[PDB]
This record gives structure tokens, C-alpha cells and sequence, in this order.
């Protein structure tokens, strides 16, 4: 169970909002989605989730 | 709307959801026009008006 709660912890794509969303401050001129980290893939990455 | 009020009538505008995509870098407009009589041949056709 420490592993399950853990596995869940260190393997969940986080939404990560926007860099210029709405509403915005006067100007900005630049809006761009912010892409966070992705879920685990390799057997190694899993052997790592302390 | 002002440089062309012989053919064009209303001009509902929109920013955000054109016909292509979304993102803040999108917008379009619904170019309503005046009846067929109110537009003399040629430069009043949508083919020409556009």
C-alpha cells in the first residue's frame, strides 16, 4: 500500500495552466500554454519512484 | 463597415472561435449583407465585394 499510494504520487500528469490565460493584464502580447511533466514510461523510471 | 456600406450591412465579429481553431490568436466575423436589389451588378456581388 505504500507503493500504491506512492506509484500514484509520482505518476500523474499535472494539468499545468496557461502563460497568459484569461482574464489577462493590459498588454502581455504573449500567450502560450505551459506543458508540465509527463507520466512515467520506462521500467527504470518506475524503479525510481522512492 | 464604412469603406463598404453599399453591399455590407451588419458585421457580427468574434474573437476566439473562428472556423479553424481556438487559441487567443483566432477570430472571425459574420458579414451580413443587404438584399439582392440593394446591390447593383458587379462590384456588389460577394465575389467582388470580397
Amino acid at each position: 500500500g505504500d507503493v500504491s499510494s506512492a506509484i500514484q504520487a509520482q505518476n500523474v500528469q499535472i494539468s499545468s495552466g496557461q502563460l497568459g490565460g484569461l482574464p489577462a493584464v493590459k498588454g502581455q502580447q504573449l500567450n502560450a500554454t505551459i506543458i508540465g511533466k509527463t507520466r512515467l514510461q520506462t521500467a527504470e523510471q518506475f524503479e525510481n519512484i522512492l | 463597415l464604412e469603406k463598404e456600406s453599399s453591399s455590407v450591412s451588419s458585421v457580427f465579429t468574434v474573437t476566439g472561435f473562428n472556423f479553424a481553431g481556438r487559441g487567443q490568436s483566432s477570430g472571425m466575423a459574420f458579414i451580413m449583407l443587404k438584399p439582392w436589389e440593394e446591390r447593383p451588378g458587379g462590384e456588389n456581388s460577394v465575389f467582388e465585394l470580397a
